[PDB]
């Protein structure tokens, strides 16, 4: 759980009072919780399973209430499983409470192994939203259509009788905001979140290119609705190397029913993309990403310097004229940059000049080469 | 290098084995005994000739080549 | 210009603030201290256990049972002593802590007991009592499908002589071995499977799986190539067991490219692993001692790339071709994939056949789905010949993609 | 059948006349002595006992 989002961010009375509604409502949790059966069924089992109980591993199940266990000395055991152990819950390889003298399955322990994957899942993609983006409409309808739409209403396409799209490869030019609307359609429906940056998955273990892929995917099923992103998938993209990317293809387009996880893959270089994982069974929505126009330029400026204190001299549109020479990213360098030089002149009230200097200065170093 | 079953508190032998080798190793042996007869191979029979006297001679006299002196391949 | 004195952020952060600063920031310290309190006084989250619903399980069974039988430790059997055969005497190995000389219990036999067996011992005598089932490799066991794909023949379209030779193969001896037998014929055991991808190899696979109704494992490229050496070949090894402990089996490699790979030795070596375990799983195909019921598929994108030894046939039987679907191929593809949706009657599917260049069925499938896409967000509830002609050009266009190297 | 073994082990510095220090087999070190009448000049470290 996490705290609302309170959308006043001038210093307003606005602001103030819905801080004060949430310390309202915290303060009535606090009151509440200050101010303050099953002996049966813990007599039974809490003591059946006589502390301590030691944590193993499940090898196989033979029969209904009979299963082999591992432990961490390495040893293996024929024990004996307790009714109440949810039978449907236990699988080769899960960890297992065990009884401290006889061994016996007393229960499934919530899995806290393969810790990078785990890593990972980060589901922390709550800092943006489709609001944090501006201007890119038809890159957020395709992709809406692609993934976010069959997550949230798979009624349309199974009505429809349709499939829906099984991955979507988006590219253009760095810092165009791939990876923002990766992150912000993470946002916008819940489901889990995937990040796995493109030559991370390159390893030097011959095994563990695919392994790491196939792990992944596993957790991501796992997770059911869940979305994975591939950022930089050049570096894999464009025998190794390309048995990780036979990997990734058949994962996508292979053996089983994949079910509800979705694909987001973004690139730099899509032309130097290999003909093979740019699949049109798969890989039907494939969204550019072009440098943004004066309308777009303009929106990323307001988003951007919505949150700085402005001057009233700030004429926006001879920052925003000239042509598309630049991307998002490089917007947020200008508009941080000129918060600095307002800062270094001691104005905590950034002004037209300052954003002016900021562009001359980030265009000197945007590219470079003898004339 | 010799497998003895001892005393399991003593330690004290009171048993010797017969050496173990390995799971694997034991899994190796034939013990099906295919039935392919040599007639089953067709052309191969300078070859099939060769692999006979190489090998199967050696096993059933060892006289015909002590004789000679020779060391069987 | 000189740099900001204590002083200068002083007031650089006094006197531009609002005249609410304090409350707000003071109020923010408070939530953040407030939710720290909060988590303190609900203290932890109960993590909890399995413990199914209380109404379905214990009974003083449970506990009776706990105190009555004995938790079994497992080991491996070795060297039935036989002595006399009167008392045989067995050795067992328990893993990573002992080998001990052992006997059988008053309730197992001696026939039930055979060397290696994976037997299970109790924990202070260790004599003898259970038949355990052999140990299977956890990564090699979940290969088995245990679930139907829901794909038939049916589905798979143009193919008809290409469906016709695998289920000659895969699936007639299996349903009908009296036709061979009494005809005294020897059916093919391996078919591999080559063309371009989407053409519908894996679907077939699918289609078979469905239809095969005995013992069917999938196997993909990455499952095979483990790190350490050898490892690999173990689990084809264990995978090749299981499949015999069947009553017989199908075996599928998707894109056995991954390690058929051709033996190269002069690149210092070259992958060699995966050229090992290529190599354990050609002999085990078709090596010393029969293979068994395992009948085999392969599908790939390189059928050249394969080495030698794994095309030759005894291992790989029949190879089978999925070219470009022709005219025909395509309209029924068409008609297949157009069954599912909620679509116009009249929609004239050849049309659409014939507008499309050589386009691999996955090419058939993406243009329907792009179709379904177009009627979506046109929020029609039927599918409209337009919308397939749009969907028509949307994947060709996008398929091809200066340039003025052309004419 | 009545013997008993002996645990074997490697021997290290000796801290006194009396008392040594004996790294028995691949297991963990003790301190440990001398019975009361084997030689005490000849137990230096690297001595089977
Ligand atoms: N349309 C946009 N709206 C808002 N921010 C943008 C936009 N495009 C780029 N950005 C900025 O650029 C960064 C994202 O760059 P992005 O193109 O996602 O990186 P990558 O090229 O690695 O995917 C973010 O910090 C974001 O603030
Ligand atoms: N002849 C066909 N009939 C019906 N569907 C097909 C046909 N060919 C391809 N498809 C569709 O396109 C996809 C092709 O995938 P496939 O070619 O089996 O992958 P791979 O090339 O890795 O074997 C399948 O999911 C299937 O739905």
């Amino acid at each position: 759980s996490k705290l609302p989002l309170v959308t006043p961010h001038t210093q307003c009375r606005l602001k103030l009072l819905k801080l004060e509604r949430i310390k309202d409502y915290l303060l009535m949790e606090e009151e509440f919780i200050r101010n303050q059966k099953q002996e049966e069924e813990r007599s039974k089992v809490d003591d059946l399973r006589g502390t301590p109980m030691s944590v193993g591993t499940l090898e196989e199940i033979i029969d209904d209430n009979h299963a082999i266990v591992s432990t961490s000395v390495g040893s293996e055991h024929y024990v004996s499983i307790l009714s109440f152990v949810d039978k449907d819950l236990l699988e080769p390889g899960c960890s297992v409470l065990l009884n401290h003298k006889v061994h016996a399955v007393i229960g499934v322990l919530m899995d806290d192994t393969d810790p990078l994957v785990t890593v990972m899942k980060v589901e922390k993609a709550p800092q943006e939203t489709y609001a944090d983006i501006g201007g890119l409409d038809n890159q957020i309808q395709e992709i809406k259509e692609s993934v976010e739409l069959p997550l949230t209403h798979p009624e349309y396409y199974e009505e429809m009788g349709i499939k829906p799209p099984k991955g979507v490869i988006l590219y253009g030019p760095p810092g165009t905001g791939k990876t923002l609307l990766a992150k912000a359609v993470a946002n916008q429906t819940s489901a889990t979140f995937l990040r796995v940056v493109g030559s991370e998955l390159i390893q030097k273990y011959l095994g563990d290119g695919p392994k790491l892929v196939r792990e992944l995917f596993r957790v991501a099923e796992e997770h059911a609705p869940s979305i994975v992103f591939i950022d930089e998938i050049d570096a894999i993209g464009t025998r190794e190397i390309q048995r990780t990317m036979l990997e990734l293809l058949n994962q996508l387009d292979g053996f089983d029913s994949r079910g509800d996880v979705k694909v987001i893959m973004a690139t730099n270089r899509i032309e130097t993309l290999d003909p093979a994982l740019i699949r049109p069974g798969r890989i039907d929505r494939k969204i550019e990403f072009p440098l943004p126009d004066e309308k777009t330029k303009k929106r990323i400026f307001q988003i951007h310097t919505s949150r700085m204190t402005l001057a009233d001299d700030v004429t926006l549109d001879d920052l925003i004229m000239a042509k598309d020479d630049l991307s998002g990213a490089d917007i947020k360098a200008i508009c941080t940059e000129a918060g600095l030089m307002a800062l270094r002149e001691r104005r905590m009230k950034v002004t037209n000049e300052d954003f002016k200097k900021s562009k001359e200065n980030v265009l000197y170093k945007k590219q470079e080469g003898t004339p | 290098g010799d497998l003895v079953g001892v005393n399991k508190d003593s330690y004290l032998i009171l048993e010797t084995l017969p050496t173990e080798y390995d799971s694997r190793v034991k899994a190796m042996e034939v013990d099906e005994r295919p039935t392919e007869q040599y007639s089953d191979i067709g052309g191969l029979d300078k070859q099939i000739q060769e692999l006979v006297e190489a090998i199967v001679l050696p096993m059933n006299h060892k006289e015909k080549f002590e004789n000679l002196g020779i060391q069987p391949p | 210009i000189r740099a900001l004195d204590e002083g200068d952020i002083a007031l650089l952060k006094t006197y531009g603030q609002s005249t609410y600063s304090r409350q707000i920031k003071q109020v923010e310290d408070d939530i953040q201290q407030l939710l720290k309190k909060i988590n303190e006084l609900t203290g932890i989250k109960e993590s909890d256990t399995g413990l199914a619903p209380p109404a379905l399980w214990d009974l003083a069974a449970d506990k009776q049972t706990l105190q009555s039988e004995q938790p079994l430790q497992v080991a491996r059997c070795t060297k039935i002593i036989n002595a006399d055969s009167e008392d045989p005497k067995y050795i067992i190995n328990v893993k990573q802590f002992a080998k001990f000389v052992v006997d059988l219990s008053d309730q197992v036999a001696p026939t039930d007991i055979e060397e290696g067996m994976r037997v299970g011992v109790d924990r202070n005598k260790y004599q003898i009592h259970i038949p355990l089932p052999p140990k299977i490799d956890p990564t090699v066991t979940m290969m088995q499908v245990e679930e139907k794909p829901d794909v038939t023949y049916s589905d798979v379209g143009g193919c008809k002589e290409q469906i016709e030779k695998l289920r000659e193969v895969v699936e007639t001896p299996l349903l009908h071995p009296e036709r061979f037998v009494n005809l005294g014929i020897e059916p093919p055991k391996g078919v591999l499977l080559f063309g371009p991808p989407g053409t519908g190899k894996t679907l077939c696979a699918r289609a078979v799986a469905n239809r095969t109704d005995a013992c069917f494992i999938r196997v993909i490229g990455s499952e095979l190539v483990q790190k350490y050496v050898g490892e690999g070949a173990r689990m084809v090894r264990e995978l090749f067991e299981m499949a015999r402990t069947k009553k017989a089996c199908l075996i599928f490699f998707d894109e056995i490219d991954a390690i058929g790979g051709a033996r190269f030795d002069d690149g210092a070596g070259g992958d060699n692993e995966v050229q090992r375990t290529m190599l354990e799983l050609i002999n085990q195909l078709d090596g010393f001692d029969p293979r068994g019921n395992i009948k085999v598929l392969m599908a790939t994108n390189r059928p050249d790339t394969l080495d030698p030894a794994l095309m030759r046939p005894g291992r790989l039987d029949r190879k089978i071709e999925f070219s470009l679907p022709d005219l025909e191929g395509r309209t029924h593809i068409f008609k297949i994939h157009a069954r599912s949706m909620s679509v116009e009657r009249d929609i004239r599917f050849e049309l659409l056949a014939r507008l499309c260049p050589n386009s691999t069925g996955a090419e058939i499938r993406s243009v329907c789905t792009e179709a379904g896409m177009f009627a979506i967000r046109a929020r029609r509830k039927i599918a409209t010949e337009k919308d397939f002609l749009e969907a028509v050009n949307k994947v060709i266009k996008s398929y091809a993609k200066r340039y003025m190297t052309y004419n | 059948l009545q013997s008993v073994g002996q645990i074997v082990g490697e021997v290290l510095k000796q801290l006194t006349e009396e008392k040594f220090i004996v790294k028995a087999t691949n297991g963990p070190r003790y301190v440990v002595g001398c019975r009361r009448q084997l030689d005490k000049s000849k137990l230096k470290p690297g001595t089977r006992v």
